[PDB]
């Protein structure tokens, strides 16, 4: 007799009911990334027939890149509170084991619980691990699990079409990803995380200042101007550093002084008088 | 109606065809096995790389 | 099903892959987890069909 | 004649295909097969032992 | 005489063979349980009547019968390498008072480490998240490992030390998943302090794609990175990282979260040099006539380790003079000469930021 | 069950090969049935087992388990199945109605597909038959429902 | 009162029965100590320990039987017989072959009388090695910390190698020949484990002397 | 066919000799000695066995790192094996048979003489140099213009007195997958 389904094996499913951390009200800066992701995730998941009406085949391919800043998993935590679906949280390296015979069953199990519990969303973090090519026998199991990445690449062809799956993907470095993965027909969407900008500066300052105590002396004009001459950044974590320089004290509410201090702490370097060209 | 064959191809064209070699021969042995066949250069067309 | 179970109970049955055939009626058979073997006729299946 | 109906019972029916590792002047040959296995083989038949050579 | 017969009767109980360990996957029904041995094979089997279905739960380490392949007794958890990681011994206490510089660096780490544990209430009021990581690097100067190690023995509580050689694991770089084990028992035994030394070997940048194991290490990162980008609360646990240079750490580890703070070691100031000199003059025997400032002025730019090596060399020069009490004149001899030789061997000491 | 007997090991010099009335010996040693079973032919020999009746208590022992499915008064759970006879049984008949639409519109393509494959080569799909269980459950429904006019009336 | 000899007879007969389970402590396995009690569900209490194998399998067995939990922290090399899965004795120490013992140097044939002109600089070499041995009693009084590593370098010759080795016969301390590039191996983590294993038996053979060459090659 | 007839007809004695020593699998490297009777041994099967030895082999003949045969049933030591390392790289390193005798010299006198006395004379008359020693030199270095590279060695091939010598090609030392050259250079 066969598996019910689905009793696994491994991972497992669920574990996400007592989670996630916070809703999507946190990150309000992007707004151009969410319009892509929301339309590429929750809309195809809610109405499958609406796409068939207009005659457009909704892709399952979601690609993210650009860090820093981090972006990425924050969106997974948001979409977790938007819709009720089954979420897979797995580390790129988590399935690699001592025996290659477990790989194919594992990816198959992920997918078969996905189709049984559909609607469902699967998130693997930084698959660029298994995207690198090697020929040795010791990496021969790594080659087998990248042919397993190709085997799930075949299984998602099994998902074509209609019911069902959702695959979101992120990586710190996209230069190591093989063109077969980014090829259209499987991942049709490439979303790049942009560097924070002025519009995003004021949003990234509002969101951190709501959670932490603020002072009337503290003004965001010079903080959206002077750091905007270079950064860039990471800006949020420097505001967190203003919290961490308030917790260096012995302080009631943070003032302008600690912010100005967090700038000169971490990090800037010059680098260079050679820049005297401009 | 002839078969369509692309050049490398990554990674997995090398493993599927032999272990290791000139790589232009064993592949050509597959094209000899199935004829007619068309060979295509895919792709390495980029500004990278310019 | 009982008798057939008895013949498949001890060793079951393997899955063979022929790497090469020999003129001595013995055919080279390779198993994936295992090494390369070779086994004789096998009269039910003709040699030219292998 | 009778030798063909004799030596066949010794090798068959199943047999494995290994690789030769090294030869000893005692006619014991050290063979290596999948995966990482060794042994002492001494046979006086069909050899051709000098033309084999390890590898 | 009879105690021996007690042991021999114990052998009669040793006639019962052991069992095979296995993890509980799921249960199809009350007569069907899916278990997986550590070896890789899976088995759907039953269970006896002593165990409770609710107490079992999936992902539980249990022992399977040699033949029936069914659960008899269970264990909550086990881990074989960690016991070694909990046996590190740091003297001081006193050694913590003898390190001297850098004072204000110590006053930063004392807080970022100790305060979140003793006063978690102050953080929740302001809304500031306690830093879950910190970076201490050298050797522009020295004292990295010493200072942090002293905190292990000062704060007491729990401490865990990991040598960078445990990541390879030869074939099957599963030690990456041994990081998940590490953080498992870090979530159990919390609070705890974790040290990471020579991270540059295990946190490199995979700039030039090559060889083989270059990639496996990149996969060990993914365990660190994803567990510190969680999906997990590391607030209670603490981690310390050290390197020769922050060149290989990638934008991943130079980013906050994983590494919130960064404290570079600096060359000992002459004022701090007097201090560190003082703590090494204590155990040593000298003449009643002593002047430390001569040494401070003569010794500039040296490492706190190199100062101690110079003091010891001053003493190791006195044994040739065989004298019990040793004047600082002989000291300034050995000091000046040998230390300056250290400057000749000081080539390529300049390290990046 | 099973049964065994220890043969004497010191008899190994004399004839070890009885018995008389070899009938039951032949049926007992069979089937052989693997290897481990045959590994006990030496040093051991089995011995036949046959039930005896004791048919009186066996007769009641059948009727105890069979009557277990039956009710105590016998008019209780059948009339509770008469309370069931209209529940949610009109809704359970809507369950059967969905099985009869959904399985039949895909089993009406099978007579056309038989012309494509020509004819009954493998196959199966499936999605095939399953209407037997639907008819049997509907027949249980109509019979337990026919009990209404018998029970409710007098 | 004479029945004590009867029980003596049964404990010796059972010891002879222990001999058949003591032959032979064939396989090597790794140990994980554990102590737990299992409530039911009349009561059953004790201690049970987890065991590894050399065949990649990991078993579960009651605590040995014979040697108690007085020793030790999770170890290895424990002798256990085939499918019995019982450890009769815990056998030391560590491992393995050339990794256990890099090189066994009895003594070099050369002595310090075969060199000349180094009298000034041979004294600094002889000092760092000889002074810790005999004068420890002096160092405890003077608070002196002995040197450990010494950097000897130059083009041949010099001839540092022969002199450094020759003085090791005069100190009687155990000498372990080690080459730098030996740390490089076909597989990963070998050099790390190798150094740990090197100072292991150095602590067992203490005092001793370990020498390496071409450090510049493996320390770039 | 006659030689193969007698070749295949020796299997009747071969099968009687096939009962012993055919269970000698496999070759295993030893580890440490705890006592005299008992030795810990490792095998490529990955199972490390601690076992005794057969009474037909003197225990004093087994030294740490010696590979020995095993009777898998009893696991006891059967027979030691002198050869250990290495696969085919060694046999490729070995050369045999002479060629290019001394009559192939192109007139070089002092050259060929001074290199003759470094190699051929010490092994031609060993007692001579040991008597009058001092000590023969370690070796030589050849280089310069191409004529005549590498042929002068062929002279030592044909002038080799008894035991053949081994020639080695340079580029085979450096190989992909670093760490192969370490084993390489050591074993030879
Ligand atoms: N509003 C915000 N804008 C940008 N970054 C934020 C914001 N809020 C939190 N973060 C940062 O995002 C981090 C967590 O993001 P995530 O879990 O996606 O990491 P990641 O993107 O996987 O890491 P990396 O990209 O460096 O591998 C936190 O450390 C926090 O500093
Ligand atoms: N502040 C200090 N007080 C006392 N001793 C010190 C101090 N700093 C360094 N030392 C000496 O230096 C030795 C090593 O300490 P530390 O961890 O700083 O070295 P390290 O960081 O490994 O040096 P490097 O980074 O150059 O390898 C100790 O044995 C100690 O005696
Ligand atoms: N200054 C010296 N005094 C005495 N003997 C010397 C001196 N220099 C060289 N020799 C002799 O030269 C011989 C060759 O030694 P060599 O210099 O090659 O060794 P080495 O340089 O120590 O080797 P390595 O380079 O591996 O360290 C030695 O036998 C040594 O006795």
């Amino acid at each position: 007799d066969v598996l019910p389904p689905e009793a696994d094996s491994s991972i497992m499913m669920l574990t996400s009911d007592q989670k996630p951390d916070v809703m999507y009200a946190d990150i309000g800066g992007m707004d151009i990334q969410k319009q892509e992701v929301r339309e590429a995730v929750e809309l195809p998941l809610t109405h499958f027939e609406l796409y068939k009406q207009i005659g457009i085949d909704p892709p399952r391919g979601v690609l993210m890149y650009g860090p820093p800043g981090c972006g990425k998993t924050m969106l997974a935590k948001a979409v977790a509170h938007h819709t009720t679906a089954a979420f897979i949280r797995v580390v790129g390296s988590e399935f690699v084991q001592k025996y290659l015979g477990e790989g194919p069953r594992m990816v198959r199990d992920v997918f078969r619980l996905a189709k049984e519990n559909a609607p469902a969303i699967i998130f693997i973090d930084e698959i660029d691990a298994i995207a690198t090519k090697r020929f040795d026998a010791q990496t021969g199991a790594d080659r087998e699990v990248q042919r397993i990445l190709l085997e799930l690449l075949n299984q998602m062809d099994g998902f074509d079409q209609n019911v069902n799956v959702k695959v979101i993907m992120a990586t710190n470095r996209a230069d190591t990803l093989d063109p077969a993965l980014l090829r259209p027909g499987r991942l049709d969407r490439k979303i790049e995380f942009p560097l924070p900008d002025r519009r995003q500066k004021r949003l990234i300052f509002s969101t951190i200042t709501s959670k932490m105590n603020l002072s009337e002396e503290v003004d965001l004009e010079d903080y959206v101007a002077r750091p905007d001459k270079i950064s860039g950044a990471d800006i949020n974590s420097i505001c967190q550093e203003s919290g961490m320089l308030a917790v260096r004290e012995n302080r009631y509410i943070v003032l302008a002084k600690d912010f100005e201090k967090a700038y000169k702490t971490v990090i800037k370097k010059d680098e260079q008088e050679h820049e005297f060209y401009k | 109606d002839c078969t369509f064959i692309r050049v490398s191809g990554s990674e997995l064209v090398q493993k599927f065809i032999g272990e290791g070699a000139r790589m232009v021969r064993e592949l050509f042995v597959m094209a000899r096995e199935h004829a007619p066949s068309i060979i295509f250069m895919d792709e390495i067309d980029s500004i990278g790389s310019s | 099903l009982r008798e057939e179970l008895q013949l498949l109970q001890e060793q079951g049955s393997y899955v063979g892959e022929v790497v090469r055939a020999m003129d001595k009626k013995k055919v080279l058979v390779k198993v994936h987890p295992e090494g390369k073997f070779v086994v004789d006729v096998d009269k039910n299946i003709d040699i030219n069909d292998v | 004649e009778e030798e063909r109906s004799k030596v066949d019972d010794l090798r068959g029916t199943p047999m494995s295909v290994g690789t030769l590792e090294e030869i000893i002047d005692d006619n014991h040959a050290i063979v290596s097969t999948s995966v990482g296995s060794e042994h002492y083989v001494s046979i006086l038949s069909f050899v051709d032992k000098d033309l084999l050579e390890p590898g | 005489t009879k105690q021996y017969e007690k042991s021999e009767n114990d052998l009669k109980a040793l006639q019962s063979v052991g069992q095979i360990v296995g993890e509980v996957l799921k249960q199809l029904t009350e007569e069907k349980f899916i278990v997986k041995a550590t070896n890789g094979p899976r088995y759907v089997v039953g269970c006896r009547r002593q165990l409770d279905k609710s107490k079992l739960k999936p992902g539980t380490r249990v022992a399977l019968d040699m033949t029936t392949l069914t659960i008899m007794r269970y264990l909550p958890r086990e881990v074989d390498p960690l016991v070694y990681n909990m046996s590190h011994e740091d003297p001081g206490n006193v050694s913590y008072s003898e390190i001297g510089g850098l004072s204000e660096q110590i006053r930063e780490l004392r807080e970022v480490i100790e305060l979140p544990l003793t006063n978690p209430e102050l953080f929740q009021r302001v809304g500031i998240i306690p830093p879950k990581g910190c970076l201490l690097y050298g050797p522009p100067g020295t004292g990295k490992t010493l200072l942090a190690r002293a905190v292990a023995s000062q704060l007491d509580c729990n401490f865990l030390k990991v040598v960078s050689s445990s990541i390879v694991d030869k074939y099957i770089g599963e030690s990456a998943r041994l990081i998940r084990e590490m953080f498992n028992y870090a979530r159990d035994h919390q609070p705890c302090i974790i040290f990471m030394d020579e991270i540059d070997a295990i946190g490199g940048r995979r700039f030039s794609e090559g060889t083989s194991a270059d990639r496996e290490i990149q996969r060990t990162l993914m365990e660190l990175l994803n567990q510190m980008d969680g999906f997990d609360t590391l607030h209670r646990v603490k981690m310390i990282m050290a390197t020769n240079r922050p060149d290989t750490l990638d934008p991943a580890l130079l980013r906050p979260g994983r590494l919130d703070r960064k404290i570079h070691i600096d060359l000992p100031n002459e004022q701090a040099r007097l201090d560190i000199l003082k703590i090494h003059a204590g155990p040593i025997t000298k003449h009643g006539e002593i002047d430390y400032e001569a040494i401070v002025k003569l010794s500039d730019g040296f490492n706190g380790a190199d100062l101690r090596n110079v003091c010891t060399e001053a003493g190791m020069f006195a044994i040739r003079a065989d004298h019990d009490f040793v004047v600082q004149e002989d000291f300034m001899k050995a000091v000046r000469k040998v230390a300056d030789s250290k400057k000749l061997e000081s080539k390529l000491d300049y390290k990046p930021v | 069950i099973d049964a065994f007997r220890l043969i004497n090991a010191n008899m190994m010099v004399l004839g070890h090969e009885p018995r008389q009335t070899t009938s039951n010996l032949g049926h007992l040693n069979k089937p052989s049935i693997q290897a481990l079973i045959h590994g006990l032919n030496r040093h051991y020999y089995s011995i036949t087992i046959n039930y005896r009746k004791n048919e009186l208590e066996q007769k009641m022992l059948l009727n105890l388990h069979k009557k277990s499915w039956m009710e105590g008064l016998t008019l209780q759970d059948y009339s509770e199945h008469c309370k069931h006879n209209e529940s949610v049984v009109k809704e359970m008949l809507e369950l059967a109605k969905n099985y009869n639409k959904a399985v039949e519109e895909e089993d009406k393509m099978t007579p056309e597909q038989l012309a494509i494959k020509n004819v009954g080569k493998q196959d199966p799909k499936r999605h095939l038959e399953e209407h037997v269980d639907v008819l049997m459950t509907s027949n249980i429904v109509q019979c337990l429902a026919a009990m209404l006019d018998t029970v409710v009336f007098k | 009162t004479h029945e004590l000899q009867a029980m003596k007879d049964k404990i010796k007969e059972n010891s002879e029965k222990i001999k058949v389970n003591k032959t032979l402590p064939y396989l090597v396995s790794n140990v994980i100590e554990l102590l737990d009690v299992d409530p039911n569900d009349s009561q059953r209490k004790g201690k049970c320990a987890v065991i590894k194998t050399s065949t990649r399998q990991t078993y579960f067995l009651p605590v040995i039987g014979l040697v108690d939990a007085e020793k030790l922290k999770p170890g290895d090399l424990v002798g256990v017989n085939k499918d019995s899965y019982l450890i009769l004795e815990t056998l030391p120490t560590e491992y393995d072959s050339r990794v256990k013992a890099m090189e066994v140097d009895e003594r070099p044939t050369e002595q310090y009388s075969d060199i000349g002109g180094l009298d000034k600089q041979i004294q600094e070499l002889v000092e760092a090695i000889v002074l810790p041995m005999n004068h420890k009693e002096k160092f405890e009084n003077l608070g002196i910390q002995p040197p450990k590593g010494v950097l000897m370098y130059g083009p041949p010759g010099t001839g540092k190698t022969l002199l450094a080795r020759a003085c090791a016969a005069q100190t009687k301390a155990t000498f372990l020949k080690l080459a730098g590039p030996q740390l490089v191996q076909m597989f990963i983590g070998d050099g790390a484990k190798l150094v740990r294993d090197a100072f292991a038996l150095a602590k067992e053979k203490a005092p001793s002397i370990i020498f390496i060459d071409e450090l510049d090659a493996i320390g770039t | 066919a006659p030689p193969a007839l007698w070749d295949l007809a020796a299997d009747k004695q071969t099968l009687q000799s096939e009962q012993p020593l055919q269970v000698a699998r496999c070759t295993k490297i030893i580890n440490a000695d705890s006592e005299d009777p008992k030795y810990i041994i490792n095998v490529k099967q990955f199972a490390k066995f601690v076992v005794d030895l057969s009474d037909q082999v003197a225990p004093t003949d087994i030294e740490e790192g010696m590979r020995v045969g095993v009777d898998r049933n009893k696991y006891q030591i059967h027979i030691p094996l002198p050869p250990k390392i290495d696969p085919t790289v060694t046999m490729m390193q070995v050369e045999e048979k002479p060629d290019v005798t001394y009559s192939d010299v192109g007139g070089c006198k002092e050259q060929i003489e001074k290199l003759r006395e470094v190699v051929e004379t010490p092994l031609l008359h060993p007692e001579r140099f040991v008597n009058l020693g001092i000590e023969p030199p370690k070796g030589v270095l050849l280089f310069g213009p191409p004529g005549t590279g590498k042929t002068l060695c062929a002279r030592a091939v044909a002038n080799r007195t008894d035991a053949c010598f081994i020639r080695v090609i340079g580029s085979e030392l450096v190989q992909k997958y670093v760490g192969e050259g370490a084993r390489m250079v050591r074993e030879l």
